[PDB]
C-alpha cells in the first residue's frame, strides 16, 4: 500500500 | 507548437487525449491553451492538472523503479554492473525535472498572478506545492532544501486562503490537505504533522457534511477516503 | 541517436527501461541494439518485441477510441463539432503509421534477411505480419488491399516455416496462429477460417503436451488460453 | 471482451 495523493 | 490552434480546439483536443489515455497530448494541448493567455475556467484547470499529474506520474514511477535498483546495486555485496543503472535513471530524473519545471513555469506566467478567486488561486497553488514536491522527491543536492521550501511554502499559502475561503468539504481543500500531508510526511521528515493534519483534515469534513447535497460531493468523498488510507497507513 | 552506446549497455537499458514500464525508451534502446547489426539472441528479441508491441499498442487502443468518437460525430443526427476530431485522430494515426514503418523498416534490414533458425525467421516475419496487420487496422486507402496482401503473406511465410520446424506447443509457433487467426477474422473478413485455424491449433498443441516438461511452457499455456479465448468470443 | 493476440 503505498500512500495517497491527489 | 500550438501557437496556430485556437483556443477552443486545444480545450477540445485535451478532452479527446483525457478519453484516449494520451496525456502527453493532453498536456501539450492544455499548455498550449494556458499560453492563449486567458484564464482557465474550473473545467479547464481540472483537465490541465490531470494531463500533467499522469505524465509526471508515469516518470516518477519509473524513478522510484529505477532508483530501488540502483540503490541494491550499490549494497552490501551487489555487484558492480556499471554505470547504466545511474544513467538510465538520470535520464528519467532529468525529463521529469523538466516537465516540473514546465508546469512550475505555466504557474508562474501566468496561472497563479491572474488568480483572485480562492478556488483558483489555491488550486494553483496546490499545484505549485505538487510539482516543487516532486523536485524535492528527486534532489538530492545543494538546493533540496531551497526546493522543499519553495513546495512548503506553496502548500502553506494555499491552506492559509482555503481555511479562509472555502468550506472544509471542498474538494480542493481535501485534495491539498491530502498533498500537504504527504509532504510532511515524506518530503519533510514530519510524520506527526503530516498525522495531525490528515486527522483534522478529516474530522472537520465530516461534521460539515450535513450542509451537502449529494450525489454532488463524489470527489471530496473520494478524497476523504485518501485521506483514511493515509491515516491508516501511518497509525 | 543511440549510435554512441555499447550493444550491451543498450540491451541492459532496454531491460531497465521494462522494468520500468518505459516502453518508448525500451523500444528505442532496441532499435539502436538492431542497429549494430549483429543479429538478436532468443531474449534479445523477446525485448524488441516486447517494446514496439507496448509502444503500438497504447497508439492502437488512443486510436480506437478517437476513430469511435469520429464515427458516432458522423451518424444519424450527431451534431458538427467540426475538424478537431479528425485532425486529432489523423495525427496519433500518423504517429502509429511511423512507429510500425520503423519496425518494419528494422525487420527489413536486416533481421529477416540474416535469420536462418527457424525460431528466430517465425518471429520475425510473425512481426511483419503483425505491424502490416496494424497498418491494415487504420488503412481506408488505395493500398488496404497490398497492406493486408503484405501482412498475410509474411504470415503465411511464418506458417510454413513453423510447421515443418517447429513442434505445436511451440509459443512462437502459437501466438503466430493466434494472431493470424485474428487477422483472418477481423482483417481478412474470414472469420470461418480464423476459427479453423484457432481450433485445429489449440487441438494440435493439447495432443502434443505429452511431449512437455513443465513449469518450462508456461508462455505455451497462456498462449492457449487466448486461442481458446478467442474460440469462446467467435462461437 | 476484446478478441485477444499476442
Ligand atoms: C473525468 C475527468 C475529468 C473530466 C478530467 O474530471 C476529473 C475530475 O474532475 C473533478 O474532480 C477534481 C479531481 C479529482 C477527483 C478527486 C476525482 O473524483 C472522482 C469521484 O473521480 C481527481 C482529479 O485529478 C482532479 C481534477 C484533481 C484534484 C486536485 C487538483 O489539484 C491541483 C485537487 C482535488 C481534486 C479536485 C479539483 C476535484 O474536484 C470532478 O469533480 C470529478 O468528477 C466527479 C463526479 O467528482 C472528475 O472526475
Ligand atoms: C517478462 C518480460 C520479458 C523478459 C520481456 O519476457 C517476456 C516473456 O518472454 C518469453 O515469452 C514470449 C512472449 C510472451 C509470453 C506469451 C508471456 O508468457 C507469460 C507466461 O508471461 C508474451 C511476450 O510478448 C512474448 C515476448 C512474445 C511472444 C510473441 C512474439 O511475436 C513476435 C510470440 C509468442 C510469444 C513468445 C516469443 C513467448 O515465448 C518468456 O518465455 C516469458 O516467460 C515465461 C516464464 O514464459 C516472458 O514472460
Ligand atoms: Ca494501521
Ligand atoms: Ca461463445
Ligand atoms: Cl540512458
Ligand atoms: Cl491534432
Ligand atoms: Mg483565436
Ligand atoms: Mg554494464
Ligand atoms: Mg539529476
Ligand atoms: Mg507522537
Ligand atoms: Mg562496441
Ligand atoms: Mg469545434
Ligand atoms: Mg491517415
Ligand atoms: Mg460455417
Amino acid at each position: 500500500k503505498r500512500r495517497k495523493s491527489v | 507548437a500550438m501557437g496556430s490552434m485556437e483556443r477552443a480546439s486545444l480545450i477540445q483536443k485535451a478532452k479527446l487525449a483525457e478519453q484516449a489515455e494520451r496525456y502527453e497530448d493532453m498536456a501539450a494541448f492544455m499548455k498550449g491553451a494556458v499560453e492563449k493567455g486567458e484564464e482557465l475556467s474550473c473545467e479547464e484547470r481540472n483537465l490541465l492538472s490531470v494531463a500533467y499529474k499522469n505524465v509526471v506520474g508515469g516518470q516518477r514511477a519509473a524513478w522510484r523503479v529505477l532508483s530501488s535498483i540502483e540503490q541494491k546495486s550499490n549494497e552490501e555485496g551487489s555487484e558492480e554492473k556499471g554505470p547504466e543503472v545511474r544513467e538510465y535513471r538520470e535520464k528519467v530524473e532529468t525529463e521529469l525535472q523538466g516537465v516540473c519545471d514546465t508546469v512550475l513555469g505555466l504557474l508562474d506566467s501566468h496561472l497563479i498572478k491572474e488568480a483572485g478567486d480562492a478556488e483558483s488561486r489555491v488550486f494553483y497553488l496546490k499545484m505549485k506545492g505538487d510539482y516543487y514536491r516532486y523536485l524535492a522527491e528527486v534532489a538530492t543536492g545543494d538546493d533540496k532544501k531551497r526546493i522543499i521550501d519553495s513546495a512548503r511554502s506553496a502548500y502553506q499559502e494555499a491552506m492559509d486562503i482555503s481555511k479562509k475561503e472555502m468550506p472544509p468539504t471542498n474538494p480542493i481543500r481535501l485534495g491539498l490537505a491530502l498533498n500537504f500531508s504527504v509532504f510532511h510526511y515524506e518530503i519533510a521528515n514530519s510524520p506527526e504533522e503530516a498525522i495531525s493534519l490528515a486527522k483534522t483534515t478529516f474530522d472537520e469534513a465530516m461534521a460539515d457534511l450535513h450542509t451537502l447535497s449529494e450525489d454532488s460531493y463524489k470527489d471530496s468523498t473520494l478524497i476523504m477516503q485518501l485521506l483514511r488510507d493515509n491515516l491508516t497507513l501511518w497509525t
